[PDB]
Parts: C-alpha cells; structure tokens; sequence
C-alpha cells in the first residue's frame, strides 16, 4: 500500500474537503469518532482505505489530510463539526486576515509568511508514510487563498517532494455564485505557475454544478453545501480506485499514464450519471446503457463544452453498482455508432473501465437519491480549452484597461507577470488547438 | 470489440475495449522570487511614508 | 475582525449618533450597553463594532471628534448618548469656525495627537483591526479639515489598514456658509489620496428626496440624516450579520474599484421612508430592485444615465425569494446595458441577508461606482472657481497660514479627478 | 425588449434581418463585443462558439450551426458523403468526385478515368473544365489550394429558347428545434449564352452563377428565371411539373445531407442554441434527374426575395426563441 495526503486550500478546497471526508468515512464505515468496526487489523494494517486514512493505537482512524485557510471561519467550522474527532489541531492551520480575492496577496505577501508552517504540518503526516505515492489538491481559481497561496505551495511541493505526483481539484469561477470580479485574473496566474507542477488536474465549474443542482435535483437557488455534496460524490468516484481493491487507476502515476499523453494537456473532462433528487417520489432505476449514454450529454458535464467538435486522446468509464462488462460493451457499442467521438490519430479509439460493485454511497438528508447504478467518466477531450478560452477573454477585457491590477502591483507583484501568466495561457490554447483540429 | 486485461476481484472488476487501433524551479530561485516581491513593497511603503512626511 | 469608527465635526457626530442609534437597535442593545435581543444572530458578528465590556455591556468602538463641545454635549445627552466610551470624547474649546485651515493646520493640530491616542488604545484591543470609517462632512472645518488631518496620520501610523469614509457634500440648497465649495475642494483632494471608499453622501439629494418623494416641505438636518443612517446600516448589513457574504472591507474594496482614484461611490436606499410615517404595504422585488436603480433614490445627486457603472454593489434585506431577486437584477442590467462598462465582466453583483431593518419588511442598498459622479465633482468646481476667479473670502485661510497656490493645487487635482471619470465614460 | 449584436456587416441577409428587428421596437441593438446578448449574427470565420450559453439569465441565440462547414466546403462535402452509410457511396445525386491534394486519393481518381476512357463514354471533369487528366492535376499544383476533381455533366437540361444551361439555388432554413425549412422560392440562375458542347473554356458557356454572366437579362431580368416562369415551361415544354419532375428529389436530397450531420451539430441539449440558412445548388440533366452541386452556409438571396426571406427568417427562426408581445416555408418532415 502507497499513502495519499490530501490538501485543502482556501475557503471552496476546505468545503469541499469535509464534504468528501465525510464521504468518504460513510463509504468505508468509519464513525464520526473516528472508529471503523469493520476493521480487525486494530493499531495499524494496509489495506487500500489505509491509502487515505492512518490509525492510532486506540483504534481512530485519521484522514492523512491537511486544511489551510489564511482565515479561520470556515475551517472553525471542521473544528467544531460533526466530524470534530476526525481531526486533530495540526491538520488545520488557519492565518488571521485572507488574501481578499487577491493572488498576489495570497501567494506573496501573506503565503510568505506562512508556508514554512504549511509544508512542516505536511512534512509529519508524509513522515507517517512509509511509501507516499503524491498529494491531491482542492482549491478554488477565484479566490486570492485558493489561486495565490495553492500555486506557491504546489512549487514547494515539486521541491521537497520531486519524484511525487500532484492532482488538482480546482473549483473553476462562475458568476452565478461569486461576488468576485477579479477571479480571471486569479485564475490565469494560479494556472500558469501551476502548470508545470501539476500532474492531473479536474476542473470544476460552479456554473454547470449550479445548474446540475437546479435542473436534476430541483433546488431553485443552489448553495454552496449543495454544489459541495454533489462534487463529492464525483471526487469519490475518481478516488475510489485509490481506497479499493481494483486494478484500474490504483496509483497517481496511473491518472498521469491513461489520462495525460501530452504533459501540458493535463485537464481531463469529468461527466457523471445519474443525479437523481430525493425528493422525487417515484424514480424508474436507469440502466448502464442509459446512465452510460448520458455521459455524452453536455448538461451532465463538470464543464458546459462540446467535445463533438474536438478530439479524445483518452477516456476512463468508472462504474458503481450493479454493473457488469458486457452491458457495458454493448451500451459503448451503440453509443459509438449513434454519437461523435473522435479520437486523435495518434490514440486508439477505446475505453478503461473499472467497476466496483458497491453503488454510490449517500449522505442521509442530502439531496441525492440512492441509485444502483452510477458513472462518472474522464474524458482528456480538446473540447474543455472552451473553458480557457472564456476565461483568456474576460481577462484580456479587464487587462487593457488595466482595471484592478493595483491591487495586485500594491502587494509586490509586477505588472510582466500579468503578460508572462497570459502568453503561457496563449499557447496553451494553441496546443489544444493543433491536437484538436 | 476486443475485449482486453480482464481484471476481476470481490470489490469489482476492470477491463479495457478497444474500438480502433490508431493511425522546475529550485528553492533558491523561489525564495528570491518571494523576496523581491517584499523590497517592492517596502520601497512602495517608503515612498508613501516619505510622501506624508512632506 | 474589529472595525474602529471615528466621527468628526458637527455634521460627522450627527449623523455618526444616528448611525450607533440604529445599528444599536438592530443589536438588540439598549442605551445602558446591556443586549436584550431574541436571535444569537444579532450576536454573531457584533464585536465588529462593540467591544465587549466586564460586565456584560456592549461598548461602540467609537471615537468621537470635535474642535468644540457643543454637538458632542448634544451627543451625551442623547438618547444613546450613554452607551459611548467617555474616554473616547475628544474635544477642544475653540471650534473651528467653517474653515478647512484652522481644522487641518492649527486648532486641529493642536488636538490631532489626543485623538491619535485613543485610536491606538482601540486598536491594540482588536484581535485583527480590518479597518477604520470616518463620518463627517466636507463643508465646515473640523469634519472636513481635521477629518482629513485625521486620515493622513492613520494613513502613517497603520499604512496597510483599510479606511473608508462616509462624506457628507455641501450645497448651496443646504448651505451653512459660502466657503463650502472651499472647504470641500481641499478635502476632495484628501480623500482622493487616502481613502477606500468614500461614500459621497450629497445634501443636495438628500433635501430633493426628503422634499420631491418624502413629500416633507421643510426638511431638517434631522430628516436629511434619517436617510443616511439608513443607508449606513445598509451598506454595513454585509459586515454586521451573518450570509452570504463574509468579505472583510479589503475584499470589498478589492471588487469594488478597480483604479485606486475612482473610490468615490453613489450610495442608494430603497423603500424611501420619512421617519415616524408607517406605511403597511411592502414593496415587491421587482419595486425594490426599480426603486434602487432609478436616480431618485440616489443620494449623490448624479444622474447614472450621465456616465457608466464600473461596478455595482446591491444588499437585499428581509425574507424574500433570492431567485425572483436574481431574475430582477439581470433583468435591469440586460435592459440597460448601456450604462454598464463592458470591459469588467459581471461587475453587478447582490447578495441577501434574512434580517430586515427596523420598519420594514424589506429593503435595498444601493452602491453604485459610477463615473456620472464627476457630476458632483464638477458642480463643487464651478462653485469653487466662480469666488475664486476673485480671491473671494480667501482672508479666512491666508490668516492660517495658508497660501492661494495651495488653493490652485486643489482646484487642480479636482479637475483632474474629473477627467479622469471622463476618460473610462467614453472607453 | 431582446437585445443581438452583428459581426458580419457584409451579409446581405442579415443587414436585412437586423433591421426587420429594429423596426419592431422590442429588439435593441449592441455593439460588436458587447457579452449580453441574446441573439448573436456572427461572423462567418472563428466563430467564437465557446464563448456563447454562458451569462446567467440570458438565453443566447446564434445564426451558425458549429460543425456545419463540413458540409459547406467542396473538399469536405466529398469526404463527408463518400464515408457517412446514409449517403455513400453510390449515392445516386451526388456527381462522382474525389479529394485531390496540390504535391489524398488521386491514384483512386485515374483508376475511374481510364475505364471510359477504356471504353464508351464522356470524360469531362471539373475543379478549370478539362477532357484531359492531366491539364487538371498541374492547374491544381500550382495553385496552392486543395482542389475537388468533380464528374461534369456533359448533358444538362437546357431551356429553350437559348438552348441555355442553369442551376438551382434552394435557400434552407434549419431552426433550434432543427426543424427543416424549405423556401418555396427557389431561382434559375441562368446562363445567357447558348450551351456548347464541343469546346470547353467557353466557361461562359458552362458556368452560371450571376458574377460571370455580368447576353446578360436578354430573356428574364437579370438571368434569374423563378419558379412560376419555370414551372410553367416545365408545362409547356415537357408536360410535367416543377414539383413532380424536380421538387421531389430537391427535398429528398436536402434532407438527406441535414439528417445525416444532426447529430453532429444539433444544439438541442446545448446550453445555447443554432439556427442557420443555407444555400442549396442543384443541377439538372436532360432526363430530369437532380444533381447536388454544393451547399453554402453564408448565401445571398435573390433582390426580389430578401424581405419575404428575411422576414420569415424573423419569424420561424428568432421570435419562435424570443417570442413578441400562411407560411412561406416547406417542412421537410422526418
Ligand atoms: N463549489 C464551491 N465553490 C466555492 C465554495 N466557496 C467558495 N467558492 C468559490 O470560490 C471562489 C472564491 O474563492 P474562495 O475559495 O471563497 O476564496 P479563498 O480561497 O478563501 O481565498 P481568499 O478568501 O481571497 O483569501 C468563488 O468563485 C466561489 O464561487 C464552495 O464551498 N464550493
Ligand atoms: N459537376 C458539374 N457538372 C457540370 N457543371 C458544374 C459542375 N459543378 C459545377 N458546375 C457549374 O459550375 C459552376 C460553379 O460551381 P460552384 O458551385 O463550385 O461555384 P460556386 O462555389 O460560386 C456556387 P455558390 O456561389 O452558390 O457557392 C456552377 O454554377 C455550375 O454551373
Ligand atoms: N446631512 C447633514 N449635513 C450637515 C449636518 N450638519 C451640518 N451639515 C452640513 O455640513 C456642512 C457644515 O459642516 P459642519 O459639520 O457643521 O462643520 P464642522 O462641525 O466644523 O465639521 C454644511 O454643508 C452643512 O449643510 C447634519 O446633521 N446632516
Ligand atoms: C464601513 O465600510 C463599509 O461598509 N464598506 C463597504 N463596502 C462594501 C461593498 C459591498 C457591500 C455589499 O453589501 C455587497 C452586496 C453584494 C455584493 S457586495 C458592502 C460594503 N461595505
Ligand atoms: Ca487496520
Ligand atoms: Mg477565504
Ligand atoms: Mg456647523
């Protein structure tokens, strides 16, 4: 067994943290105390949940998890949660004022002071490690924590950790739920400092989990605990491979290996099926020809894009539930012949499937309704530079006026690395391009 | 078509279907980075402190 | 995540006073400090502004500023007059007689220190001071001279601390003297240099809806400031309670200027309500949300369809169907995209907080960053230069110690700003 | 009241269209890059379809199908037929064509040219109007672009009197629910000299959109002759009419080549929606047999027809999305 340390930064990386330890803790039968009953290796062991959780001589089962804020509201929140026990102190590390949406502040001014700290609270959980595979790291573009203090963190990483692999769980900006302007900025120099430093990275736009959540499950003004629940249940079914018996995606290096042949093209496009509301009295169960279809369907996308017009360079089709290889081949089989999917010459046309037969665990009084079937599929689509696309753009809007750049110049920055942040997305863009057209 | 590395345990099974064949920075240079960042504050502030001492 | 409150002058402790009074209320927190509210929701985020005394009483982090005792006598024996921290009284003898010179350069500086004193001591106490607000107005002396006195030396003694003011502006409808447009020129300057936010609260306004809507035919200062504390309360609702919203005021800041010189916000409030006058019937979203658009409820006395809104900043308050207020909001905008720049995407943003102010069921604040405000910055140049062009009434400030360059320079960084608005009207 | 921007000042059609909408008081234009649209009438390259379904609240519309051009390029059309099953590829009213890239499939090419050339037969062919393989292959090295090698007709319909030779234009409205809209005004776009046989490079003689033509508006205004004049000569002259000997295969092909790329284009499940107006042109043989020549996702209308047009564009295509506070149009049914 290879341990997995998980990340959360920022406001949107911490929330969604504790909802997917929460679910993650429900999934393996471990009590909000901490206690597994179901484990009879007691003090120690390493089986595949054992990747993502270590264990006290007392029996307590610890998420191999660090939380970092440079405020303390939300993370006063994990303190104090159902979950209080789960946790100990030197897992969550909060500051005293945030980066106010501001990268610069987030990564320089405030990240100086603060990331020695970090990477020490960091260094004794890897030091329980008796072989650490990598990190996976949840934060927001939008916000100054989760753009500015992530990208200097994830530098520090490649440093003290340089053969480990890093993953990305990256929360991408929708208006709808922000009352921020300036996340396109955040967003474009969070990218292109990361860029070499990340592995693998999912993107989520609040945008189509907003409407997933308005659409499916009939909640009119979706909140922030809603789009965090659903995205948990998708982060679970990506890292189920890591905390079960399986043969598919077992390693990080495995996600980089069926995921990612070109290095900077690293942004894989996540689809998921069925979301099904609670609160719908009678469902019809849907088939894995259905739920497997409808992983084609742009509306159940963590990114709204039309992979139709673009090129596949892989695909992975995670299954949960009761399902078995030959309806999927023969669902894949019509779907094929019935939809656009064009791969790049240089890929074969095909699909890694992994299915674990325990369905989709859910949160009692959430929203979702249990189903014996569910699929989320990874898709490296050229479709989702869409969503660089957007955002280049509203950059380069604010950018040639210059509006709010003091801001960032105020706290060290210097206005080039605006332009070097941009031209690195430029190309970026135009690799997408000539692999895809 | 083809189905290919069938691997089958209690938790689940794994498989692959293929439809067609085909056709860093170093801690020195970061801590001066992050150092010059903090002079081009602390001369913006000085040139603000000098201001309001005129 | 304290916040130090500073009011200076008349005008500033006046409308500082109404602002405690209604804050207070809104708290649960009589006039003797002591809480006596039903939600723990009016606790939550009450050490913003109060700090907690032994004893269980609530004290406003409060300083409060004058050059002479009359107002501030006036305060004490208010109705929440007892509620202040009596050390935090702050008063000379002289007064200040309407002139920027004797606030800014010699009966102010004579007290500026003592002031200082007591700002440091209400810092110290603060786990993480997020920022300083300054009430006061542009048209006298103490407010306006002292005031930014004031301001320049927080600036040097706490240079990474967010100050945001609420600025009342002189005209000639509500006039005191003739030297306002002086008075108010010097301190334009100040605020353009050493502030965040400044909230440009217009007399002119504020008489023309207490007269033209309120339908008051003579309006007191104590009308026109019934307005203002309500729309204080408003624009702090963000800060004081918990939501969706949990920005500190550099984050607001942050989304809301985006050239560190244009911080000068058009503030607005909707229902309009004259005090003590119920009325029964609330309004609808789609009447608050017209309502807090449309000039008549602006008080800065700008017209927005003159300019372009950089961005705009709407609280809505009470229980009410945020969807319907999503859909009324994109409904204004997308009708009258015009009066928006197109080069900040999404730059009007709401939120919602389940507390309604007293009196009404529910309510709208408006803050505007619109460049029609060069309307108000021009009206006070006009009036500056039409004495100036004859070096009328400059004896009060020569006789300080002042010089006319001094004044030219004012005049000049004044049109500037203006041009400056000009400029991003037309991008 | 709707608000749309324009990104092609240059189309005729939707100058027209714009204007329609203005001029109903409830459609409020933008400028250029102005984000908060709900109709879009795009420009015709780069396209910025990414951009589009994006700004909360608005329903956004755009005049362009994404994916469409593959059907509206001559060298795309070709590959598009020969390999989809519901057309190919001995799809009957497409001419026989293959790809030909400047020094790929031209050694398929003469494998077809030599056999009547070994035996029996006309060997005309088309890009420059050739009887010779090789006079074609080395005009398309030296120009640089990729070219489409395309069977010639060598016996078309011809009116009389002229002995003339014409082609088609259907215009075809396709909406967001991708309902197929036939224009019921179609035009002849004739040529005025008299058709001749033996000697090629006439193109005078051979090519007949109304560019060259400009013997011009000696028999019809403008060598365009509509469907009245010529479904009444269809009458006179052969006994039959437009509808029977003509019509019919105009929509069967029409919707064949719509159906076979909708699910490649549709925008039904999208979070913005298409429509968009094409240009259909056909050719007739001497047996009444249709011909598809090309498709073109940017057309002009004929003078005459543009405010009918234009105003059912308005119609069927927008305010069914943007509803206001018998038809001219043929539903192709599938
Ligand atoms: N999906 C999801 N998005 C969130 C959540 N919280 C914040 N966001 C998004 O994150 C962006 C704002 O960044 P935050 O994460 O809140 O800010 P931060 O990382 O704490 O950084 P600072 O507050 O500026 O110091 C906005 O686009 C929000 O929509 C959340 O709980 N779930
Ligand atoms: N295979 C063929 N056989 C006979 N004539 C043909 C032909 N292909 C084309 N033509 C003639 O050559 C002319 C030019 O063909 P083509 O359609 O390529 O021009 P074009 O691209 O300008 C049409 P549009 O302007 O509507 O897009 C047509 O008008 C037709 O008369
Ligand atoms: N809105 C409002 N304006 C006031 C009030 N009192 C004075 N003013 C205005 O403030 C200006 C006079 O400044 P004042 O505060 O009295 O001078 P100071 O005490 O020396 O700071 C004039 O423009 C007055 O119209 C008040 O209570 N409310
Ligand atoms: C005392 O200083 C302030 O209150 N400044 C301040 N600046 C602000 C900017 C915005 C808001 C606010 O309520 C928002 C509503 C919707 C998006 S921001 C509130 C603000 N308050
Ligand atoms: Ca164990
Ligand atoms: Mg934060
Ligand atoms: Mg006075």
């Amino acid at each position: 067994m290879r341990e997995c340390i998980s990340i959360h930064v920022g406001q949107a990386g911490v929330q969604i943290g504790n909802a997917c330890w929460e679910l993650y803790c429900l999934e393996h039968g471990i009590q909000p105390d901490g206690q597994m009953p179901s484990d009879k290796t007691i003090g120690g062991g390493d089986d595949s949940f054992n990747t993502f959780f270590s264990e006290t001589g007392a029996g307590k089962h610890v998420p191999r998890a660090v939380f970092v804020d440079l405020e303390p509201t939300v993370i006063d929140e994990v303190r104090t949660g159902t979950y209080r026990q789960l946790f100990h102190p030197e897992q969550l590390i909060t500051g005293k004022e945030d980066a106010a949406n501001n990268y610069a502040r987030g990564h320089y001014t405030i990240g100086k002071e603060i990331i020695d700290l970090v990477l020490d609270r960091i260094r004794k959980l890897a030091d329980q490690c008796t072989g650490l595979q990598g990190f996976l790291v949840f934060h927001s573009f939008g916000g100054g924590t989760g753009s500015g203090f992530t990208s200097l963190l994830m530098e520090r990483l490649s440093v003290d950790y340089g053969k480990k692999s890093k993953l990305e769980f990256s929360i991408y900006p929708a208006p709808q739920v922000s009352t921020a302007v300036v996340e396109p900025y955040n967003s474009i120099l969070t990218t292109h400092t990361t860029l070499e430093h990340s592995d693998c990275a999912f993107m989520v736009d609040n945008e189509a989990i907003y409407d997933i959540c308005r659409r499916n499950l009939d909640i009119e003004r979706p909140t922030y605990t809603n789009l965090n629940r659903l995205i948990s249940q998708i982060v679970s079914s990506i890292t189920a491979s890591l905390r079960f018996d399986g043969a598919l995606n077992v390693d990080l290096t495995e996600f980089q290996t069926n995921l990612v042949p070109y290095p900077r093209i690293h942004f894989p496009l996540a689809t998921y099926a069925p979301v099904i509301s609670a609160e719908k009295a009678y469902h019809e169960q849907l088939s894995v020809a259905e739920i497997t279809n409808a992983c084609f369907e742009p509306a159940n996308q963590m990114v709204k894009c039309d992979p139709r017009h673009g090129k596949y360079m892989a695909c992975c089709l995670l299954y949960r539930g009761d399902v078995v290889p030959k309806d999927v081949n023969a669902a894949i089989a019509t779907i094929k012949t019935k939809r656009s999917i064009q791969f790049v010459d240089w890929c074969p046309t095909g699909f890694k499937v992994g299915i674990n037969y325990q369905p989709p665990t859910v949160v009692p009084g959430g929203d979702l309704a249990k189903v014996q079937r569910a699929v989320c599929m990874l898709s490296n689509t050229t479709a989702i530079a869409e969503a660089w696309a957007r955002l280049d753009h509203k950059f380069d809007l604010m950018y040639a006026k210059r509006a709010f750049v003091h801001w960032y110049v105020g706290e060290g920055m210097e206005e080039g690395e605006f332009s070097e942040a941009r031209e690195d997305m430029a190309a970026l863009e135009k690799d997408y391009e000539e692999v895809g057209v | 078509m083809e189905v290919i590395e069938l691997n089958k345990c209690t938790s689940g099974q794994s498989f692959e279907v293929i439809l067609k064949p085909p056709s860093d920075p170093s801690l020195e240079e970061i801590q001066k980075k992050l150092e010059a960042a903090e002079e081009r504050r602390k001369y913006q502030e000085a040139e603000l402190l000098k201001h309001l001492a005129e | 995540r304290e916040i130090v409150h500073i009011q200076a002058g008349q005008c500033g402790n006046q409308i500082g006073a109404k602002f405690w009074e209604v804050i207070s209320d809104e708290h649960g927190i009589d006039p003797t400090g002591s809480y006596h509210g039903d939600s723990d929701l009016q606790l939550e985020r009450i050490n913003v502004y109060y700090n907690e005394a032994t004893g269980n009483k609530y004290v406003p982090r409060a300083i409060l500023v004058d050059l002479e005792p009359g107002t501030m006598d006036s305060v004490r024996s208010g109705p929440f007059g007892q509620i202040f921290r009596p050390d935090n009284f702050v008063f000379g003898q002289s007064g200040a007689g309407n002139n920027w010179a004797k606030g800014h350069y010699t009966e102010g500086a004579e007290l500026v220190d003592s002031v200082l004193d007591v700002v440091r001591k209400e810092s110290e106490s603060c786990d993480c001071l997020q920022g300083f607000q300054l009430t006061h107005s542009l048209g006298g002396g103490t407010g306006s001279g002292m005031g930014t006195l004031l301001i320049s030396k927080i600036r040097e003694e706490y240079p990474d601390r967010i100050m945001n003011t609420f600025s009342v502006m002189p005209s000639p409808k509500v006039s005191d003297t003739v030297v306002e447009p002086y008075n108010a020129t010097l301190s334009v300057h100040q605020l353009v240099e050493n502030t965040d936010e400044t909230y440009c609260i217009d007399n002119e306004a504020l008489y023309d809806i207490c007269f033209r809507t309120l339908k008051l035919t003579t309006p007191t200062y104590g009308d026109l400031n019934h307005l203002v504390s309500a729309t204080m309360s408003g624009v702090t609702t963000c800060l004081r309670f918990p939501g969706q919203l949990n920005a500190d005021l550099r984050k607001l800041a942050v989304n809301m200027v985006p050239f560190p010189r244009l911080h000068f916000f058009m503030p607005g409030f909707a229902p309009l309500t004259s005090r003590g006058s119920q009325q029964y019937r609330a309004l609808t979203v789609p009447e608050l949300t017209q309502q807090m658009f449309d000039s008549k409820n602006m008080m800065a006395a700008c017209d927005p369809r003159h300019g372009r809104y950089l961005t705009v900043a709407a609280i809505f308050r009470g229980r009410m169907s945020m969807k319907e207020v999503d859909e009324q909001m994109l409904n204004v905008q997308n009708k009258n995209s015009s009066y928006f720049v197109e080069w900040i995407p999404n730059n009007v943003k709401t939120a919602v907080c389940d507390i309604p102010p007293r009196g009404l069921k529910m309510s709208a604040t408006f803050i505007g960053n619109s460049t029609a405000i060069q309307e108000l910055f021009k009206r006070i140049s006009e009036q500056f230069t039409a004495m100036f062009r004859r070096k009328a009434f400059l004896h009060w400030y020569t006789g300080e110690g002042m010089d006319e360059m001094e004044f030219t320079e004012a005049e000049s960084n004044m049109n500037d700003l203006v041009s400056e608005y000009q400029q991003y009207q037309d991008a | 009241m709707y608000t749309f921007v324009v990104r092609d000042e240059n189309s005729s059609v939707y100058a027209e269209v714009s204007r329609l909408l203005l001029a109903t008081g409830q459609w409020k234009r933008l400028r250029k890059d102005n984000p908060r649209f709900n109709l879009m009438l795009g420009e015709r390259n780069r396209l910025p379809f990414g951009r589009l379904g994006h700004e909360p609240g608005l329903v956004q519309l755009v005049n362009y199908y994404r994916g469409a051009d593959k059907l509206c390029r001559k060298a795309s059309l070709v590959k598009l037929i020969k390999t989809s099953p519901e057309l190919s590829e001995s799809c009957t009213w497409f001419p026989e064509s293959y790809v030909i890239y400047p020094t790929d499939e031209r050694e398929v090419f003469l494998a077809a040219y030599n056999r009547r050339r070994e035996g029996r037969e006309g060997n005309v062919w088309i890009a420059l109007i050739s009887s010779e393989a090789s006079e074609l292959l080395d005009f398309i090295d030296e120009q640089g672009q990729v070219h489409v090698i395309q069977k010639y007709l060598e016996k078309p319909l011809l009116l009389e009197p002229g002995h003339r030779k014409f082609d088609i234009r259907s215009w075809v409205l396709v909406d967001h629910l991708y309902n197929i809209y036939l224009y019921r005004e179609g035009v002849l776009r004739t040529s005025s000299e008299p058709y001749n046989s033996a000697n090629f490079q006439d193109k005078t003689c051979h090519l007949t959109n109304h560019c060259i033509q400009k013997n011009y508006g000696r028999y019809e205004e403008g060598n365009e002759m509509f469907f009245e004049e010529f479904n009444q000569y269809l009458m006179d002259a052969l006994n039959t009419t437009l509808e029977n000997s003509i019509l019919l295969q105009i929509k069967h092909i029409i919707r064949s080549c719509l159906m076979c790329i909708e699910p490649a284009i549709s925008t039904k499940h999208l979070h913005y929606q298409s429509f968009q107006l094409f240009g259909f042109d056909f050719m007739v043989d001497e047996e009444l047999k249709v011909w598809l020549i090309e498709v073109n996702g940017a057309p002009a209308c004929a003078q005459k027809l543009y405010a009918e047009l234009c105003q059912g564009i308005v119609d069927v295509a927008i305010s069914s999305v943007f509803p206001l506070a018998t038809s001219i149009f043929i539903k192709l049914h599938h």
